């Protein structure tokens, strides 16, 4: 019979009933899973290094953004896009193609069809769980320690003075594996003081630091994550042979094949410039890249007055709704542009959510 | 900071 997987050490934010305020540090902030008091009650400690119980049976108070780093397997599938071998945390199977799976990081990562609906499978007892489609649903960033986030020492810390005492301040410069079998479970971090070293973010449900700054760490499909108990397209491969010559390949970069970048620089070497939430500056081959997207905050867009169109255009994103009416051919601003790229405008002193497709630059 | 909740 299925039982549920007490896995300790799951990244997790805020469920469907949640009723705690902000003790979470706000939708889309990240905590994990230290232990389980009972199959009803599970304690998560939040990166921002409040400690508290919730309810995981009945109610649910946590959807599970990472699972990775308790080890959890499915062995005998791969991940089609980033050949991870098994496929170790959540599973997502195309529902629409023959024999074809994502991992969470690419799956969150918009890799394959947008469109393409999905099977969750969130354990390998798990019955799969059909989706809706990736590009007609809510997407939300991750919050707390990431690559960039200002941390101190956490509660499970047993690493002497490497951070120079406690309260000492340090940044986080990568999210890691711990092991081979936890990936995703660590957090390498340089100290104020010049000490360096890798902590426990995750790892058999250790928390070795703490936010002071919380940082952005991608973004995410909040209701298709299982409740609780410059932009680059091509592979790996196609982009390692585009950059020979034009900035080429160290692994630490890996993040930007699943990050938004902001193109922030051109350069006299024929190529780009991008810089990353991570804090960091990479250079790229034109093809590598895709533009995505080409408004700014403060841009001030005329909504389409062609009414089929932006039917046609808020339907395929999953954002129509007949009070939009009154705003076409309508001038507002650019207030916010979404993980998804679609566009928070704020016109006739309401704001909606627009397919960038949907306005046009004045 | 430590939190305790009830339900
Ligand atoms: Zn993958
Ligand atoms: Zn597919």
């Amino acid at each position: 019979s299925r039982v549920m997987v007490e896995g300790v050490g799951a990244r997790v934010v805020r469920g469907p009933d949640w009723k705690w305020g902000k003790q979470d540090g706000g939708e889309g902030h990240v905590g994990t899973v230290r232990s389980f008091e009972s199959p009803e009650e599970v304690v998560v400690v939040w990166d921002n290094g409040t400690a508290a119980n919730y309810r995981c049976s009945g109610a649910y108070d946590l959807r599970i953004l990472d699972s990775a780093p308790t080890g959890i397997k499915h062995d005998g599938t791969m991940c089609d896009t980033c050949r991870q071998q098994p496929i170790i945390g959540i599973r997502w199977k195309c529902a629409e193609c023959t024999n074809y799976d994502l991992c969470t990081v690419c799956y969150h990562g918009d890799k394959h069809h947008l469109r393409h609906r999905f099977y969750r499978i969130t354990t390998p007892g798990s019955e799969r769980v059909l989706l809706e489609s990736r590009r007609k649903s809510k997407k939300i960033t991750a919050r707390g320690i990431f690559a960039g986030a200002r941390v101190v020492r956490g509660v499970d810390w047993q690493w002497e003075d490497q951070d120079g005492g406690n309260g000492r301040r340090g940044k986080v410069t990568e999210i890691q594996d711990w092991s081979a079998s936890s990936p995703h479970s660590a957090a390498y971090v340089l100290w104020d003081n010049g000490a360096k070293n890798l902590y426990r973010v995750g790892f058999e449900g250790m928390s070795d630091l703490k936010c002071v700054q919380d940082a952005k760490g991608g973004s995410f499909y909040r209701d298709h994550c299982p409740v609780l108990g410059v932009n680059i397209d091509l592979d790996l491969e196609i982009v390692q042979s585009l950059q020979h010559g034009h900035g080429g390949w160290t692994d630490g970069m890996f993040e930007t094949l699943t990050t938004t970048g902001t193109v922030c620089g051109i350069d006299e070497d024929h190529d780009i410039v991008v810089q990353y939430p991570s804090g960091n500056r990479w250079t790229f081959n034109p093809a590598v890249l895709t533009k995505a997207s080409q408004f700014q905050v403060g841009d001030l867009v005329q909504v389409c007055y062609d009414l089929e169109r932006i039917k046609l255009l808020q339907r395929g994103h999953g954002e129509w709704a007949e009070a939009m009416l009154p705003t076409l051919g309508k001038v507002g601003r650019v207030q916010q542009i979404y993980s998804d790229s679609d566009l928070k405008v704020e016109v006739c002193g309401t704001s909606w959510t627009y397919n960038p497709a949907a306005v046009s630059k004045v | 900071n430590i939190i305790k909740n009830t339900w």
